[PDB]
RNA sequence: CCCGGCGAGGGGAGUGAAAAAGAACCUGAAACCGUGUACGUACAAGCAGUGGGAGCACGCUUAGGCGUGUGACUGCGUACC
RNA sequence: GUAACGGGGCUAAACCAUGCACCGAAGCUGCGGCAGCGACGCUUAUGCGUUGUUGGGUAGGGGAGCGUUCUGUAAGCCUGCGAAGGUGUGCUGUGAGGCAUGCUGGAGGUAUCAGAAGUGCGAAUGCUGACAUAAGUAACGAUAAAGCGGGUGAAAAGCCC
């Protein structure tokens, strides 16, 4: 459209509570390793469930 | 010395009217012209 | 002991820079260094080493521990636009403003 | 204003402002509306009234007791070291000189110093006359000031 | 323990260890206030009384200080019409302590 | 004589926008709303010191009302039969007794039904 | 001198249980209204929601008077169809009873939020099998 | 010297009277976005102001009914040209 | 959307007859502050005391005062022993205004009182700058499309292979 009047720097806030950058919820080791994980994905190493990924 | 200590006779200065300061002043707008015709703008049209 | 990180006229506009920081607003360094490493974007990288540099001359130089360091000020502001002409409309010429930041890191003891 | 009687103008009511001239005076810069015009403020200056105000100054210099009327106060030379060095004898600072015989070598002295001046007695200054610290005279300079005053 | 007193054409209400307002006084900080002019002492219980000035009352006080507010604004005003103007004034007090007021 | 313009603005912008403080939004940041708003304010300030005293009388009316209706006589009755009473230059905001230790009242009531007719 | 004001920690309100089988619709109605605001006792305040605590028994049987009872059908306009929608005085009696007391009392009330801050203190229940015995009420004639 | 890609930017170390003079460097508002503190916002609605006010922090209030900031709640209340 | 008592309520809480009452405005009045002006006293270009009616006010008149740039006393005095400027607060006057003061600041500053004036912006759908806003909205320029691994490189779905 266009609009009425300039908004308050209230109004810019409320419209960004909900658009606002989501958590991670922490973070994941490996079940089978003492290893740093990836959580729900294999390492560049394959370890996960261990076996072999990712040979390039 | 004495300088700096001067002021006009009694009642001599009129100081008159500035016009055009301040809006809660009395005098302001139009000149005391009031609003709008010909004597309210700067010089022009009618002849003396 | 207190660590100013900067890197001005970096390549974001700085309201994309303000929705990842206010994610990290308070944290201490640890917890926030964590919260953007699993952040997959390109800015979270891009603001990474600022922070980090921010956190390594206090785990060096004139500092001593990292421990109860927390991002005391963490702020984006509007860097250095250039100008572009925007194709539009019965050739109507308006500008498209390219942006970028000008990131400020603050991390002390404090 | 020279160098452009242009109109930006293209009518008004086409959404903005009227755009009158690019010479027009709220145009940013290079002429404002009522800015200066040559001014000089001088006078007639109504002789009865000048004459008459001099005489009311001429009793109160007396009454301040500023005025010394020296006779024949000069010196050989219109040089400062010498007027000065009278005038440390004398004890006096800042004095106005006033001459009642016109001789260069009182009238061309006193030049150095900042607040000491020389004036002649034909038609006095009466802004002058009210600052200094005294008016040293001479019984020359009453007989012809008195004589401008009748 | 309530009373009632007169500041002049106004009537106040106090207490006992209270501090109370009222329009300037010619009495200082280091001087006696009192009012042989009660209208009532409240006692115990509710009093009957018709006639003021009650002879067995006092509010015996002091003034406390002796200043003058902060300023207030007065604007006379009328819309669209070009007419705005504008009066100031912070008034002259006394504060009292009241110590007085028999049982 | 080239005067400066607006040096003196930048004061009277500064007396405005102080008493402006505690305000909402752009009426404390702008001079323009700053002084619409200092204007209404003074003269509501200035309307109260008398509106205040009058909204507070209604108030003190209902409180001696409910203490004598307590007492099975009506306010109108009441403040009648005091006026008929001698003397007494009296008050609405008299009877702080009205709300608490609501034991007293009755030497008031007691005389106003005395006087009345 | 300032006037002296009342607060919310310092207000007693108790409960009262007001037997109501003799009484009619208006004159128990606005008795309450007055004393659900706290306009029967002296509040001296202008600003702290006072009133009292109402337990009403019964009111299964007040009659309205005169020939009001058949025309009062508590009009309404939610948001859909053609013409205003009601409910009659019957539904009010035979379902929730209280309702016809409620919507007698609301009237009385202030414009939006403080009418309903007075309400919420008014309970009358299904009718003579109130629930406030270890409350211990005041019997209140009017 | 630290971080970094050879980068960009900033800090540390060192320079000075001063870098709260660091290179767009003169002292420096307001528009601007962010931090930090006190207090508030889910019986809860309008020119956002006025009048009354629960509360809390701070000021040893010599605590002697007071100063400060904010303020649930609520009487009242229609912007300037 | 009741919505022709403002509403609840009221079949007497209505209306009518007689009469008493209360509440209800800066009105009527006293308290304390104050403006101008008649009368009188002092006796002044703009008053104050005693006494007095008085003081809502635009267009519009008329009188007075403040500051801003600069001059004159000011070639003097204060200044890195902390000046202009910046800003928060308090004091004070009817208002304009003026004064105190912590922080800041690294050189400048000052009345009284008169006179000269480019003399106070908030508006002209005004002019210029800094810079906000609707907005995390819309956009991917005939979709002569593209893939993923390795490599230049720090990095690669788009380069190179």
């Amino acid at each position: 459209a266009v609009q009425q009047n300039k908004p308050t720097r209230s109004k810019r806030g409320m419209r960004r509570s909900h658009d606002a950058l989501t958590a991670v919820t922490s973070l994941s080791v490996d079940k089978t390793s003492g290893e740093k994980h990836l959580r729900h994905h294999i390492t560049a190493d394959g370890y996960y469930r261990g076996r072999k990924v990712i040979a390039k | 010395m004495r300088l700096n200590t001067l002021s006009p006779a009694e009642g001599s200065k009129k100081a008159g009217k500035r016009l055009g300061r301040g809006i809660g002043s009395g005098l302001g707008k139009t000149g005391g012209r009031g609003h709008k015709g010909q004597k309210s703008r700067s010089g022009g049209g009618v002849r003396r | 002991m207190e660590t100013i990180a900067k890197h001005r006229h970096a390549r974001s506009s700085a309201q994309k820079v303000r929705l990842v920081a206010d994610l990290i607003r308070g944290k201490k360094v640890s917890q926030a260094l964590d919260i953007l490493t699993y952040t997959n974007k390109k800015a979270a990288v891009l603001v990474k080493k600022v922070l980090e540099s921010a956190i390594a001359n206090a785990e060096h130089n004139d500092g001593a521990d990292i421990d109860d360091l927390k991002v005391t000020k963490i702020f984006v502001d509007e860097g250095p636009s250039m100008k572009r002409i925007m194709p539009r409309a019965k050739g109507r010429a308006d500008r498209i403003l390219k942006r970028t930041s000008h990131i400020t890191v603050v991390v002390s003891d404090r | 204003v020279t160098g452009s009687g242009k109109k930006p103008w293209r009518q008004k009511g086409t959404g903005r402002a009227r755009s009158g001239s690019i010479k027009s005076p709220i145009w940013r810069s290079g002429g404002v509306t009522f800015a200066a015009r040559p001014q000089d403020h001088s006078q007639k200056v109504n002789k009865k009234m000048y004459r008459g105000a001099l005489k009311s100054i001429l009793s109160e210099l007396v009454r301040q007791d500023r005025l010394i009327v020296v006779e024949k106060f000069s010196v050989e030379a219109p040089k400062t070291k010498l007027l000065a060095q009278k005038l440390k004898d004398m004890a006096l600072e800042d004095v106005l000189i006033i001459t009642g015989e016109l001789d260069e070598n009182l009238f061309l002295a006193a030049r150095n110093l900042h607040k000491v001046d020389v004036r002649d007695a034909t038609g006095i200054d009466p802004v002058s006359l009210i600052a200094f610290d005294k008016v040293v005279m001479t019984a020359d300079a009453v007989k012809q000031v008195e004589e401008m005053l009748a | 323990m309530y009373a009632v007193f007169q500041s002049g054409g106004k009537q106040h209400r106090v207490s006992e260890g209270q501090t109370v307002r009222l329009e300037k006084l010619d009495i200082a900080t280091g001087e006696t206030v009192e009012f042989a002019e009660v209208l009532m002492i409240a006692n115990g219980e509710e009093v009957k009384i018709g006639v003021p000035f009650v002879d067995g009352g006092v509010i015996k006080a002091e003034v406390v200080a002796h200043g003058r507010g902060e300023k207030v604004k007065i604007v006379k005003f009328r819309r669209r019409k070009h007419y705005r103007k504008q009066q100031g004034h912070r008034q002259w007090f006394t504060d009292v302590k009241i110590t007085g007021i028999s049982a | 004589a080239r005067v400066k313009r607006g040096v003196i603005a930048r004061a009277r912008h500064k007396k405005i926008l102080k008493q402006a403080k505690g305000y909402y939004g752009a009426r404390s940041r702008v001079y323009r709303v700053a002084f619409q708003a200092v204007i209404k304010a003074g003269q509501y300030a200035y309307r109260d010191r008398r509106q205040r005293k009058r909204q507070f009388r209604q108030l003190w009316i209902a409180r001696i009302n409910a203490a004598a209706r307590q007492n099975g006589i009506s306010y109108s009755k009441f403040i009648n039969g005091l006026k008929k009473a001698s003397v007494e230059i009296d008050r609405k905001i008299l009877a702080d007794i009205a709300v608490f230790d609501k034991v007293a009242f009755t030497a008031l009531v007691e005389k106003a039904k005395a006087a009345l007719a | 001198m300032k006037t002296f004001t009342a607060k919310p920690e310092t207000v007693k309100r108790d409960w009262y249980v007001v037997d109501a089988t003799g009484k009619t619709l208006g004159r128990l109605a606005t008795e309450l209204a007055r004393r659900l605001r706290g306009k029967h006792k002296a509040e001296y305040t202008p600003h702290v929601d006072t009133g009292d605590y109402i337990i009403v028994l019964n009111a299964d049987k007040v009659a309205v008077t005169g020939n009001k009872r058949t025309d009062k059908v508590y009009y309404h306009h939610t948001g859909h169809i053609g013409g205003i929608k009601q409910a009659t005085f019957e539904e009010m009696i035979a379902r929730r009873p209280e309702r016809v007391i409620e919507i007698a009392v609301k009237g009385m009330l202030p414009k939006g939020p403080l009418g309903r801050a007075m309400f919420r203190k008014l309970k009358v229940y299904a009718g003579n099998e109130h629930n406030h015995a270890a409350q211990q009420p005041q019997v209140l004639d009017i």
